[PDB]
RNA sequence: CCCGGCGAGGGGAGUGAAAAAGAACCUGAAACCGUGUACGUACAAGCAGUGGGAGCACGCUUAGGCGUGUGACUGCGUACC
RNA sequence: UGUAACGGGGCUAAACCAUGCACCGAAGCUGCGGCAGCGACGCUUAUGCGUUGUUGGGUAGGGGAGCGUUCUGUAAGCCUGCGAAGGUGUGCUGUGAGGCAUGCUGGAGGUAUCAGAAGUGCGAAUGCUGACAUAAGUAACGAUAAAGCGGGUGAAAAGCCC
């Protein structure tokens, strides 16, 4: 239940080799406004596939 | 050029900030910009806001063209932690640190 | 073209106009000393001892310098016995060149 | 050491190391196990050592040339600059003069001169001797020393 | 006469972790595990100062063994030999005259062989 | 840092007797 | 001055074949691991791999003395709850005849990296032919 | 003056002998936590060192080594009180 | 629990008996270099020895000789803003505790030699105080009465206002 030694900072390293993020390196251009946003989301200002869907 | 640009004193702790540090370490500013904006971590946000500054300092203070800069060095450094009594049961109490972290970016033209 | 003599309980195989490192010996930095105690000559053509010490082989050798060795740290250590002790070490050497070998 | 004798915890049940009072010496902020008192460092020495050793500095001091015997050493007025000039022409800078009879005229010209002293043969101590350079002592001065060495 | 001890400690732990230099993890950082460090190394290389004497001459004696039977005779008998025809060149020599030169061992195993027979 | 006030009373489970 | 030390790089080995039919296991197996180790070059050093490559034919004519044939027996664990298997020579030679003559030069052989090294030089075949001729393996008698 | 939320924090400018003396302020050690560089490490078993030791990277005179760092492989070796 | 009653491979001699000659094998002995204690003698006579013999594993413990730190005198002397103490590296040096010179930070104190006095040396005492690790970015975020959407404000709204 509990430890009978203290792990090494070499143990801790080892086991946060997993914990590193992923950059999503997959940012589309818009169509019509060329606004670089998320695939499969709509832009910031509202635009998607071209044809503004907002419209706010 | 230099033009370091740093926020000492944040809130969140040095373990979590690090890891959206190693993210764009050694990237342009232009692709570290937008990789931090589509970042779903709080300390996107503060590392956004330094490289930011970190960007418009080496325009304003040194050389212009900033298109071409690049993050050289980005690293992260414990700070001043807070200490705090918190609860526990059966009359118990235990320490709860609040730990924050100094931020710092490094920009250069080369 | 390589002799080996013996020195100071040791043997050594030294080559023509070499330096070689050897126990302390009573000579001052700036003479020749001799090795009439050839072990074994070698040349092109090969010469053993059939008695020790060939017949009439010489060596000739300058003394170079006197120096000490690299400090050792000796250390003993009895285990929950409440003994350590600490001693250091430095061996006297002294640098010739060897400068003729005879036949 | 300010506090009181309660026991900071129980002997048993506590995680940590027994303990008596909160003024215990392995404690911060009250201890010190062995504390010093106000104490006496005088030591004795007899009455012959005394007078030996004091014989035997006068007598090295006469070897190395240290001890000037002189006439009368006087100043017409207590001036320290009178004093300086006196001893200037005598090459001395740090002296000790020793007079047999105390005049408040030399006693305050000297008073303001680090490297000199003026002394009595009654008032006289080993170290004084030892420390300074020369001695002066006048013919009067001389005669008192024998007659209290013995 | 109270007495401060911090500049005579720092210097003493400093002098240990010098000597520790090099070693893992805490024997090279920490003071109580690198003094144990330290002592145990030099408790080793006091120990091993006596094995190299012992460890070299193991493999003089192996290089000598195969240069021997390499030349047709075994090493305890090559060794007898050489006894026998007062030959005084140790184990150091004859190894290193083995690897290098092969006409002076050749000569030194046929010496060996005549004083046998 | 500072001495628990309050120190928990055990209870004896196993006599082990 | 400092003894010879051989180094891996300038190291050359040769490659040799050994017919194993009508010969006692131990005793050839034993000759084997003495040219794996090198130990028969005036240049051996125990933490380097001076040996040479063997190639050994005919494994599973190798010969043994006595009852050995029948009688010895090779047990080997799979790390279960009574995983212990055991296989009589006769057995081991039907199934695999190599294993046997690796077997034996496995435990003559030190044990550690360097160990292994030199083992993988040892090449096991049960028939009279390989695929090695490229190499110039020079017949070695004995 | 500039980035920032008329923030926090920071980069310039200026003051000063000094701002890694900026009020979280003399000196600023250790544990602990990081970024960079060299070397080693993903078929190898254990007080993690010690003896031997290739290779690699830096410098020195000489052109062979000497030093510094690392250290494959290998013998021996079960902490302290 | 797994071969598990040669340490293993393996051995029909690599087993056992008898004889013999070789070799390996320790910090034992010898060779070479160095240090220290003790007893003698030739001679120095408060000390070297042209020397001689021997000794030098060690707990409890006894005896001898030293290093370093703070303070007092020596010392209103000496070093020091062309840089003290402290800190951090490097290179020499002594059988040892240590010492010396110096690069960078530091910024104004330090102290020879010889004597004197000790709050004079820390790795342990479930030691005391402060700081910082570990488990770990893990458990948990405190009644299973429950939230959804639109608008507003704002740098930012599931929690604020409507």
């Amino acid at each position: 239940a509990v430890q009978q030694n203290k792990p090494t900072r070499s143990k801790r390293g080892m086991r946060r080799s997993h914990d590193a993020l992923t950059a999503v390196t997959s940012l589309s251009v818009d169509k019509t406004s060329g606004e670089k946003h998320l695939r499969h989301h709509i832009t910031a200002d509202g635009y998607y596939r071209g044809r503004k869907v907002i419209a706010k | 050029m230099e033009t370091i640009a740093k926020h000492r004193h944040a809130r969140s702790s040095a373990q979590k900030v690090r890891l959206v540090a190693d993210l764009i370490r050694g990237k342009k500013v232009s692709q570290a910009l937008d990789i931090l904006t589509y970042t779903n971590k709080k300390a996107a946000v503060l590392v956004k806001k330094v490289l930011e500054s970190a960007i418009a300092n080496a325009e304003h203070n040194d050389g212009a063209d900033i298109d071409d800069l690049k993050v050289t060095k980005i690293f992260v450094d414990e700070g001043p932690s807070m200490k705090r009594i918190m609860p526990r049961a059966k009359g118990r109490a235990d320490r709860i640190l609040k730990r924050t972290s100094h931020i710092t970016v490094v920009v250069s033209d080369r | 073209m390589y002799a080996v003599f013996q020195s100071g309980g040791k043997q050594h195989r030294v080559s023509e106009g070499q330096t070689v490192r050897l126990e302390k010996l009573d000579i001052a930095t700036g003479e020749t000393v001799e090795f009439a105690e050839v072990l074994m000559i070698a040349n092109g053509e090969e010469v053993k001892i059939g008695v020790p010490f060939v017949d009439g082989g010489v060596i000739k050798a300058e003394v170079v310098a006197h120096g000490r060795g690299e400090k050792v740290k000796i250390v003993k250590f009895r285990r929950r016995k409440h003994y350590r002790k600490q001693q250091g070490h430095r061996q006297w050497f002294t640098d010739v060149k060897i400068t003729g070998i005879s036949a | 050491v300010t506090g009181s004798g309660k026991k900071p915890w129980r002997q048993k049940g506590t995680g940590r190391a027994r303990s008596g009072s909160i003024k215990s010496p392995i404690w911060r902020s009250g201890g010190v196990t062995f504390a010093a008192r106000p104490q006496d460092h005088s030591q004795k020495v007899n009455k012959k050592m005394y007078r030996g050793a004091l014989k035997s500095i006068l007598s090295e001091l006469v070897r190395q040339d240290r001890l000037i015997v002189v006439e009368k050493f006087s100043v017409e007025a207590p001036k320290t600059k009178l004093l300086a000039q006196k001893l200037k022409d005598m090459a001395l800078e740090d002296v000790l003069i020793i007079t047999g009879e105390l005049d408040e005229n030399l006693f305050l010209a000297a008073r303001n001169l680090h490297k000199v002293d003026v002394r009595d043969a009654t008032g006289i101590d080993p170290v004084s001797l030892i420390a300074f350079d020369k001695v002066v002592m006048t013919a009067d001065a001389v005669k008192q020393v024998e007659e209290m060495l013995a | 006469a109270r007495v401060k001890r911090g500049v005579i400690a720092r210097a003493r732990h400093k002098k240990i972790l010098k000597q520790a230099k090099g070693y893992y993890g805490a024997r090279s950082r920490v003071y109580r595990v690198a003094f144990q460090a330290v002592i145990k190394a030099g408790q080793y290389a006091y120990r091993d100062r006596r094995q190299r004497k012992r460890q070299f001459r193991q493999l003089w004696i192996a290089r000598i063994n195969a240069a021997a039977r390499q030349n047709g005779i075994s090493y305890s008998k090559f060794i007898n030999g050489l006894k026998k025809a007062s030959v005084e060149i140790d184990r150091k020599i004859l190894a290193d005259i083995a690897v290098f030169d092969k006409v002076a061992f050749t000569a030194l195993v046929e010496k060996a062989k005549a004083a046998l027979a | 840092n500072n001495r628990p006030v309050y120190i928990p009373r055990p209870r004896p489970p196993h006599p082990r007797l | 001055m400092k003894t010879f030390t051989a180094k891996p790089e300038t190291v050359k080995r040769d490659w040799y074949v050994v017919d194993a039919t009508g010969k006692t296991l131990g005793r050839l197996a034993t000759e084997l691991a003495r040219r794996l180790r090198g130990k028969h070059k005036a240049e051996y050093t125990p933490h380097v791999d001076t040996g040479d490559y063997i190639i050994v034919l005919n494994a599973d004519k190798v010969a043994v003395t006595g009852n050995k044939r029948t009688d010895k027996v090779y047990y080997h664990h799979t790390g279960h709850i009574g995983g212990i298997k055991q296989a009589t020579f006769e057995e081991m030679i039907a199934r695999r005849p190599e294993r046997v003559i690796e077997i034996a030069v496995k435990g003559m052989l030190p044990k550690g990296p360097l160990g292994r090294a030199m083992f993988r030089k040892l090449k096991v075949y049960a028939g009279n032919e390989h695929n090695h001729a490229a190499q110039q393996p020079q017949v070695l008698d004995i």
